[PDB]
């Protein structure tokens, strides 16, 4: 418990070395979600 | 991808949620007295958490999708349904979300001007990470006082947080190597 | 406390089979008067079946979080939240569609009396129907456990004490009461012991 | 053998009977409505305590 609650209180930082068109491409996809949630549902019915 | 993709999009759901509760989180705090560039590290801190839970729920859909075309069956189970319809729900809301974050972001920058965009970064993965020990750490302070059950899924969701730093689908070896040994001591804990 | 969220998926499941009952009409619908007001009440009426048992899913959540939450509870509750203001907001549209037609068009009184549960009746001895077809067919044995299934999760809605009173028919105390008659009842029992039993042979089948 | 029995039974089933109307309240499309708008506080505020949680 206590070796827990240190480990965590003696953390390390991690060491690292767009967002617009990474919405455009997310917006993008929208209909396609739609689309497959549909053919899901379509195919749980026997008619 | 076999005839039941159902566990791997739970986990990828599981992935996503973690995602977007952290999100929501920093989210609530924006929504009188509050500093402009706290106001903006906040912002940034919540688009990049929502962008990062939007990229989970694209490739669980990617899957899926790739999953209903191969699949010559065409066999769906109920549960894949909803969870699929959470996944669309749930993608819809964070990209609402992050176009109000990139608009109020984009404001902001409107009220100053810079001689600094010589510069900092905010890293979605430190943000992570961080996050995910403070659960952690939370949670073992929480078991000192008494709550067991809260301490359970506290600890739950650091170790998800933890394996999608770790996953190569949806993006530095010795922070690889120290997360790949962290998720083990909050498993033992666990 | 582990058992809780058992009876939400089980409720989750009916929310999602009426649910889709709900939109296989209300699809047919996005043009005959006759038809139209006909596919229009039958959608309502399915959107606000549903509405009672995603209702009764939240009550028994909310209930349980009061007196006594699992990740897979958390994304259902999602769910059930996200299909509760969905089925609302298309059963209002609907409900005004209909006004609109009650006005627009001119026999009123003489209109066959649609009710919920004949539609959930039919539609659920329907799909077991074509499943038994199927089977016999050679058909994909899984299509035919999902559509057996599927009638069952129907019935036990009109089955259900909680699930079967009708939403068109308030006491003026507010509680919903049930249409169905003693006979209609015991004929449902009898469908659900059969389809069961029909759906426990597939089984052995398959393994 | 069993399949046929089935498919037999469903085919001969018969309409529900239901209740007449006379023991009913008269049928009414608004009122279940107006309950489930007024759940969407209590669904919203449960759906934020279980993810706060």
């Amino acid at each position: 418990l206590l070796e827990f609650v240190k480990l965590l209180e003696d953390k390390k930082e991690l060491n690292m070395k767009d967002i617009s068109s990474s919405l455009i491409k997310f917006q993008s996809m929208k209909p396609n979600n739609d689309t497959l949630s549909d053919n899901l549902s379509m195919s749980m019915s026997i008619d | 991808s076999d005839s039941n993709i159902t566990p791997f999009v739970e986990s990828l759901s599981a992935k996503a949620f973690v995602m977007y509760s952290f999100a929501e989180m920093k989210f609530s705090q924006i929504l009188n007295l509050i500093p402009a560039p706290e106001l903006k590290k906040l912002c940034m801190e919540s688009l990049l958490l929502y962008l990062k839970s939007l990229t989970i729920l694209a490739s669980s859909m990617k899957l899926t999708s790739k999953w209903w075309y191969e699949n010559e069956s065409k066999n769906c189970t109920l549960k894949l349904n909803i969870l699929v319809q959470w996944i669309r729900d749930r993608f819809n809301e964070c990209l609402d979300k992050a176009e109000f974050l990139r608009l109020k972001l984009h404001t902001l920058n409107q009220s100053e001007d810079p001689q600094v965009l010589d510069d900092p970064t905010i890293f979605v993965e430190k943000l992570i990470y961080d996050r995910a020990l403070d659960i952690s750490r939370n949670a073992a302070r929480l078991e000192m006082e008494g709550n067991y059950n809260t301490c359970e899924l506290a600890y739950a969701t650091s170790l998800w947080m933890l394996e999608i730093l770790l996953d190569e689908h949806l993006s530095d070896e010795s922070d690889k190597e120290m997360i790949r040994k962290y998720v083990s001591s909050i498993a033992n804990r666990l």
